[PDB]
Formats: structure tokens, sequence, C-alpha cells
DNA sequence: ATCGGCGCCCGAACAGGGACTGT
DNA sequence: ACAGTCCCTGTTCGGGCGCCG
């Protein structure tokens, strides 16, 4: 089996992102894996001559005691070259499964002029030793290239499986199947269970889990269900009296929400207003107010028209702390033209780990993006960069690394969760 | 030492380029004289090989004396050629510390001789390195040489040798996979948990491996007895130390002295706990002048007097044990400056750093305390490849408080509360509703773009006004004005509304501290009022005071 | 004068992005 | 809707320290 030919984008160097510092629980489980992957051909060892690396740390497997190796190949796929439908059905199936078959990309080989550009280094505790430098032989996993050229192999695979089941949608991104049907709960994880043993004439799956219960919070990733998504609405609070400051809090959040809703109106509530009272002071809604409130209650609960994907504009989305363990989410391409929104709540632990928090709503939200356009959206963190990325790498548990940036956001955006 | 078998890094130049033309410059009769017989010499050992006039490319070659040696240096000003070498991805990603070492019954420190003139230089890239020797009289032409191994000053040099000494180990390392060798470009600390009389066998099974790899190890840098000098330190069996510390006493300093000063203070705080730098480096604002004279401040010489008084007194680190816990502990000294010292065993430190980064223009110390939370956090991954348990002067409840109260993500990993005053507390909380009988100020603030003047007032629901006019100011800063004109003209508790999400996403972050001298204000204020409720309403819209203070302000 | 590579600290120029404002 | 000014945050490079050739 011959490469396939890979060029970068015209005018775009190789990556060069330094390692981060990683535990010696990942260490020695990156030593033994690239040990053998060198030993089995996947990798080769290689020197300073190569100026290009890329991160690379380690993740602990789905429900599994396995470790995976993880390369952070963000950098390399944004100056990899661009290669040559998305299922709009998956998104309505039932159940949802996420299968890793990364494990596939390691039997093609990639093309040498290439192999360059897929650099890493693997440091050392207290720095003993310098880096050991390895690059990839075989179509990595991670890559953004690895699915393209396995494209045509894995149409191959799947093809009697597809018309042997074909009210069963099959999407792959990136190193996971997405495999959607509405069987029951029971039927469809022996579907899936078929679909591995089927799969496995060829290609292998990560070691099944060791659970198959949906023993919970180690599910949550994998077995997906896309019909029992849910949009956060944007509400007005219900009061018999309200006060000046109440009035002002709501007449600010309808003038904000007129941006992404067009008929929100807020002056017969500003008529309230008038004078230049205490802020305790009760204000009676008029008849032409309460009019006017009841109105702007009816125009958050109607869907926004006109509001479609563009597949050619990258995908955004805005997290907000929202406090007791809640976090809200927008996912949208312009800014107020919402594809979704969204609310996470009662993630991981008794609400203690706010990053971990954080880590799972990211991952929550790129899924959905991913299964809804077949796309991963930008994200922009409500996190000081320094405290995500400390931590950030120690409650992932996806094959793809999204990408985002960290803002430091006013708190006037209580207009997403009451 | 015969020129190692390793195999030679190929080396290329960037795409499109040529190699160096540089003529050589002229040097003192010492040197040429010193050169010449050092060129010689370094051709009959085969580090060097004589050219031919097809050989175009040239570098200026001068001969330094070696770094506290007799010895001399032969050093090229190869900062032509480095710029036309390809770049490296650098194999040495950090510095060994001592407290990162395990206890160990022997411990041997080796340096290798001549390092780089013991690694081949790949063939293809020799031609590059050509280099002529101009004589005593103008008249002779000169000797032009090529370089057949790695020459020193060259950017390649500490990289491809660093790379080469680890493939030169690794069969070693593997014939005994149970002696552990910290590898730092030519220094070996070598240490296992044999007897004394099979580790010594080991060590020369090693000088006979590196020799067998054109590698000598000699005995004059050859270290077998306690106390070792490595990396800088000097290790003892069950304590470690910084060398001697040299502080330069002078009446009069300038800008390079301080630039002096302020890196060797930081180099003695990893053990030394207690050093402070902040009011030292604050006399590095401005100035570029490197050799400009600074009078010593008041605050900053009392400075120094607290780092000279804690460096009289000798101080130790401890190895690390992989089976206890690891713990930290953090003690708020200055403002804005934090010391720490993370150990085992209470008293017992492994060592010690300091904190005292400014993040922002406005912060707190419970902000400045996740801070340098995490500075140790890496430090310690890097040093020990876990995360420390740690021993913070932060109340359980303070904390609880202010992450649920915080927008942003925040976390502290597991720690405890230790009671070592001055403790860290939010020096006064936002009520989350408007209070009742309290005067509402509604304040604005605006300013022309062009004339940067501008105005700053309030009006109150008790009808009470006021507009203050200000000059040289700006629009951010007068609506920031209008804030701290109501904490003024107010009693101990006041609702205050404005309509700068700016001036209210400062002070909703409970800043205790600000590069502003108008926030600090704003936050003395806010101290000394016992309740204070902060309002934001959409500018320009209509609303309650919020327009009548707008066209007072506007005009 | 007159060198290379790494890590760290601190200070300052430059850029980016988002908000307000003026046209 | 376009183009500015302010403010803030972060990146890179300059100085110093230290290691090694």
């Amino acid at each position: 089996i011959e490469t396939v030919p890979v060029k970068l984008k015209p005018g775009m160097d190789g990556p060069k992102v330094k390692q981060w510092p990683l535990t010696e629980e990942k260490i020695k489980a990156l030593v033994e894996i690239c040990t053998e992957m060198e030993k089995e051909g996947k990798i080769s060892k290689i020197g300073p001559e190569n100026p290009y690396n890329t991160p690379v740390f380690a993740i602990k497997k789905k429900d599994s005691t396995k470790w995976r190796k993880l390369v952070d190949f963000r950098e390399l796929n944004k100056r990899t070259q661009d290669f040559w439908p998305h299922p709009a059905g998956l998104k309505k199936k039932k159940s949802v499964t996420v299968l890793d078959v990364g494990d596939a990309y390691f039997s093609v080989p990639l093309d040498e002029d290439f192999r360059k550009y897929t650099a890493f280094t693997i440091p050392s505790i207290n720095n003993e030793t310098p880096g050991i430098r390895y690059q990839y032989n075989v179509l990595p996993q991670g890559w953004k290239g690895s699915p393209a050229i396995f494209q045509s192999s894995m149409t191959k695979i799947l093809e009697p499986f597809k018309k042997q089941n074909p009210d069963i949608v099959i999407y792959q991104y990136m190193d996971d199947l997405y495999v959607g049907s509405d069987l029951e709960i029971g039927q469809h994880r022996t579907k899936i269970e078929e679909l591995r043993q089927h799969l496995l004439r060829w290609g292998l799956t990560t070691p099944d889990k060791k659970h198959q219960k949906e023993p919970p919070f180690l599910w949550m990733g994998y077995e997906l269900h896309p019909d029992k998504w849910t949009v956060q609405p944007i509400v007005l609070p219900e009061k018999d009296s309200w006060t000046v400051n109440d009035i002002q809090k709501l007449v600010g959040k309808l003038n904000w929400a007129s941006q992404i809703y067009p008929g929100i109106k807020v002056r017969q509530l500003s008529k309230l207003l008038r004078g230049t009272k205490a802020l305790t002071e009760v204000i009676p809604l008029t008849e032409e107010a309460e009019l006017e409130l009841a109105e702007n209650r009816e125009i958050l609960k109607e869907p926004v028209h006109g509001v479609y994907y563009d597949p050619s504009k990258d995908l955004i989305a805005e997290i907000q702390k929202q406090g007791q363990g809640q976090w809200t989410y927008q996912i949208y391409q312009e800014p107020f033209k919402n594809l979704k929104t969204g609310k996470y709540a009662r993630m991981r632990g008794a609400h203690t780990n706010d990053v971990k928090q954080l880590t799972e709503a990211v991952q929550k939200i790129t899924t959905e993006s991913i299964v809804i356009w077949g796309k991963t959206p930008k994200f922009k963190l409500p996190i000081q960069k320094e405290t995500w990325e400390t931590w950030w790498t120690e409650y992932w548990q996806a094959t793809w690394i999204p990408e985002w940036e960290f803002v430091n956001t006013p708190p006037l955006v209580k207009l997403w969760y009451q | 030492v015969p020129i190692s078998p390793i195999e030679t890094v190929p080396v290329k130049l960037k795409p499109g380029m040529d190699g160096p033309k540089v003529k050589q410059w002229p040097l003192t009769e010492e040197k040429i004289k010193a050169l010449v017989e050092i060129c010689t010499e370094m051709e009959k050992e085969g580090k060097i090989s004589k050219i031919g006039p097809e050989n175009p490319y040239n570098t200026p070659v001068f001969a330094c004396k070696k770094k506290d040696s007799t010895k001399w240096r032969k050093l090229v000003d190869f900062r032509e050629l480095n710029k036309r070498t390809q770049d490296f991805w650098e194999v040495q990603l950090g510095i060994p510390h001592p407290a990162g070492l395990k206890k160990k019954k022997s411990v041997t420190v080796l340096d290798v001789g001549d390092a780089y003139f013991s690694v081949p230089l790949d063939e293809d890239f020799r031609k590059y390195t050509a280099f002529t020797i101009p004589s005593i009289n103008n008249e002779t032409p000169g000797i032009r040489y090529q370089y057949n191994v790695l020459p020193q000053g060259w950017k390649g040099s500490p990289a491809i040798f660093q790379s080469s000494m680890t493939k030169i180990l690794e069969p070693f390392k593997k014939q005994n996979p149970d002696i552990v060798i910290y590898q730092y470009m030519d220094d070996l600390y070598v240490g296992s948990d044999l007897e004394i009389g099979q580790h010594r066998t080991k060590i020369e099974e090693l000088r006979q491996h590196l020799l067998r790899w054109g590698l000598t190890t000699p005995d004059k840098k050859h270290q077998k007895e306690p106390p070792f000098l490595w990396m800088g330190y000097e290790l003892h069996p069950d304590k470690w130390t910084v060398q001697p510390i040299v502080l330069p006493e002078k009446d009069s300093w300038t800008v390079n002295d301080i630039q002096k000063l302020v890196g060797k203070l930081n180099w003695a705080s990893q053990i030394y706990p207690g050093i402070k730098v902040r009011q030292l480096s604050k006399l590095l604002r401005g100035t570029k002048a490197l050799t400009e004279v600074i009078p010593l401040t008041e605050e900053a010489e009392l400075e120094l007097a607290e780092n000279r008084e804690i460096l009289k007194e000798p101080v130790h680190g401890v190895y690390y044990d992989p089976s206890k816990d690891l713990i930290a502990e953090i003690q708020k000294q200055g403002q804005g400056q934090w010391t720490y010292q993370i150990y085992q065993e209470p008293f017992k430190n492994l060592k010690t750093g300091k904190y005292a980064r400014m993040r922002g223009a406005h912060t707190n110390d419970v902000k400045q305390l996740t801070e340098a939370v995490q500075k140790i956090t890496t430090e310690s991954i890097v040093i020990w490849g876990k995360t420390p348990k740690f021993k913070l002067p932060i109340q359980k409840e303070t904390w609880e408080t202010w992450w649920t109260e915080y927008w942003q993500a925040t976390w502290i990993p597991e720690w405890e509360f230790v009671n070592t005053p001055p403790l860290v507390k939010l020096w006064y909380q936002l009520e989350k509703e408007p209070i009742v009988g309290a005067e509402t100020f509604y304040v604005d603030g605006a300013a022309n773009r062009e004339t940067k003047l501008g105005k700053a007032g309030y009006v109150t629901n008790k009808g009470r006004q006021k507009v203050v006019p200000l000059t040289n100011t700006t629009n951010q800063k007068t609506e920031l004005q209008a804030i701290y004109l109501a904490l003024q003209d107010s009693g101990l508790e006041v609702n205050i509304v404005t309509d700068s999400q700016y001036a209210l996403g400062i002070i909703q972050a409970q800043p205790d501290k600000s590069e502003s001298e108008l926030v600090n204000q704003i936050i003395e204020q806010l101290i000394k009022k016992e309740k204070v409720y902060l309002a934001w309403v959409p500018a320009h819209k209509g609303i309650g005071g919020n327009e009548q203070v707008d066209k007072l302000v506007s005009a």
C-alpha cells in the first residue's frame, strides 16, 4: 500500500509547539506507548535536526483503565492541506454511540515527504534526560488528514453493514464513528456490538467497555441521546410587585434581548421609571406596560426565524458560569444569530471542581456541534488562560481538541439563565 | 579521545541560502600565535582539516581564555553562519533541580573532556565552517581550515551533542536499567543503590563505554567523594545547598548593577525563604541606560537589609521521597509579593521560591493567591511530576464565598487552611439587592475625544446633585470618577446606578489594589462603607435618573 | 571585545479585541 | 456602518541570573 501525497497549505511551515509539563503518571504511560509504537514501525526516533514539534499528553479511556496517547494536532491541522455530506438524521435518532476507530489509521503509511511534520517530544521528570523525539510513519490519530486518507477504506468496511441496517446512521469525524439508531436501548447496544464485531473483521476498536449497563458518570460522552437535547429559553421574572430596581433590571435585560429577538420593546416599561426614584420604590405596571411585558414574554417563547447554519463560516460557542454547577452556552456564526442555546448542570463532583465542570461542558457542546453540523466550534472560555491550561488535560477524554480563546466577561449576561 | 563513532546529524542551510563569507578582523599578538599553535594541534587531533581555494566560505576566528581554566578556548564569531543554519528543536526542555533528586547510596559526577570536539559534524555541512587564519605579515594570505567536529559557538552544537550523548548512553543504560543518570550537556550525575565497591566498578564500565564512543572522562573532572559540585550546587549526602552567592557592595549603583542584583536575588529565592524584590525591581522602571546611576529609595534600602539578614544564616534543602506526600505552604509578605516553601516533613524544606507578579491593572489578594498556587503547581510537575498538597493563609469560607460569586471558572487543588497571618480576605462585599433607606445615586461622566476635558457627577432620589469638572481625562476615567463622587457624598449605606460596564466589571470583581490611583480611592471608600449596592442600566434609553445625569455631563 | 543552547525573573513595546463615540 | 480612542490582556524581546560547551 502506497502513501498518498500530502502538502501544507501554500506559504506555511510545520508546527513548532513546545511540550508542556506532564505528570509521572502520564509520562510513564507515554513512554510505554511510544516505545511499543516504534517496535511495530508506527513511529520512529528522530533528532533535533527536525525543527517541528507537536505537544503530546495522555488521557484515561472512557470507562476503562487503559491510557490513550493524545497528540495536540491543532497547529498541524491548521497548516495541513484541505482534502477534496453530513447526515441530518443523526441528530434525530434516539440513541447515538461514539466509537474510537482511530486505531485503524495506524495501518496506512504516511507520505515520507510529510512525516517531518508529525514530530513530538516526550519530556522527562526533573529534566533528567533531554526530550526524546519521535515522528509518525503511519496515519496518526487526531490528524486532520487521517480520516480523509482512510475515507476510501472506511466506506468499504461499512457498506455491507449499512445495507444490512439501513435505518442506522453512521457519521465519521476524526477518530470517532457516530452510530445512531431508533432501536430500543437494549437492542441498540446489541446493534453496536453487531457493528463492532462485523468491523472486527477489518479493524480493531478500543477494548470493550468494562461495563455495559450504563454505569453513571461513565457513559456521558459514550452513549448519547440527541433527541433529548433541550434549548435554553430566555426568561423574565414573574412578580406581583415590581420595584424601581426590578424594572431597571428588566429593562436592561429586555434591551439586550432585542438583539436576538426583533420585536422586544421596553418603552412602556421605561416610562414607569421617568423620575429619579429610590431603588426600592415599588412601581405599579400600567395597563399599557403590562401588555408590553406580556408581549415580550411571548416573543422570547417563540423560536427565532431565519437563522440557518453556514458550512463555510466557523462555529463559535460561548459559555457563562451561572453558579450552582450550572453553565449556559450559545453556538452561533454571526453575533446574536444563535444556532443553539443550551444549559448544562450537575456535572461531575458534588459541584466542587469548576474546571472539571467547564471541561465537560466544552466537550458536550463540541459533541453536539459534531452531531448537529459535523464541525467543531471555537470556544470563548470564561476562565483565566493559566487556570485552564494547568488542569484541562486532567479532565479531557475526547479524541479531538477544539480551538479556544480566553475572555474576561462582565457580569451582565444574566440574560440566559433566570 | 578519537572522534566518536556516532552518526553525524544531517545539517542543512536555510532554503535558498549560501554559506558565510566574512573576512577576518584583527587579533592581538597573544592570540595570533596561540590560534596558529592551537589550530595545528586540533588539526593533528583531527578536529580540523586544511582546505584550499575550492572552499569559498569564511568566518572570523579568535581565542579567549577558557572559563575558570588555564587552557585556551577556541571561539569563532559564527554569528553569520548561525543565521544561515537550519532551525533545530532543542531537546533540553529545562534544568534539573536538586530537590527532585532521590537519596542514593553511591553518587558520581562525571564530565566529558573536549565534548564538542569529540562529536563529528555532518560531512555535507563541513564546507560552511571554513575559516581563515590571517598571518602577522599582511603580505601573507592566511591559512584556511574547515571544521570536522562541533564548533563552540555554533547554534547547532549544544542540541546535537545533547542528542548524541543520549544515543551514546542508551546502550549502557539498557545494559544496566536500575542506575539513574541525570544528563545535562557533558556533565553526568550517576547514582545507584549498589554497594560502594560494585558502584565504582560500573563507573569504570561507563568510562570505558564512553571511551569506546570517543568520550573521555578525565580524572581532573571525575568526582568520587561527597560533597559533589553539580549544576551550580554543592550536593551533600543528605542535604543540598547553592554554591556561595556573592552580593556586590557598592556606594553608588547603576542600572546594570541593579539588573545584576535582582538576578542574583531571584537565584537565591529557590532555597532562601523570604526574599523580596518588588522595591528593587521598581528602580529598573523607565531607565534603559545600563550605566545610569540610581539612588536607592527608602523602601529599596529596607528591602536589601531583609535579604542580607536572611542570607547570613545558612539554608539547606532536602531530597525528595517518592513515598511521602508533597506539601507547599504560602505566606503573604508584601503587597503583591508572596513566598512559599515546599517540604514533606515540617521545617525540612525541599526547595523555596517566590511569586510577585501583578496580573492585571486591577486585582485582589485572592486572585494573586490563585496565581501563586498555579506557578507552584506547574513547578511541582516539572520537579517531581505530581501536584503538591497546599497549605494556604486564606479561610475556607473566604474561598467558598469568592469562587461561588465570581463569574469566571476558578479552582484550587486539595488545600488546607493554615493560620499564618496576614490572612487573605475579601475587604468588602457588594449587596445582591438594593438597599432600603439608602440614597440612590445616578452617576455618569463624559469626555470629549479631542479636547480630553470631561465632567463627572450624580443625581440622587433625595434631590441632591453634583457635577465636577476634570482636565486631562478620558471617558472611562470620568465614568469611574462619577462613581467615586457618590461614594464620597453619601453615608455608610448607598445605592449607585451606573451605565458603565467598564466601571461595573472592575468594582464587581472586588479588587483591593490597582495600578490606577482612582481605583484605589474607590476601593478604599467601599471598605469604609457598610452596605453598597451597585446597579447597571443601559445608557441612552431614557431610564430613571440615568437620563437626568446623562444630560448633565454631556453638555 | 567576542560566541552557542536551555530555564527563570522583570520591564516595556506592540498587537488584538471589544466598548464607546463621533461622523 | 465606518473609523477613531481607551483599556486591557497577552506575546516577544531586552536585560539580568544560573547551567553547560
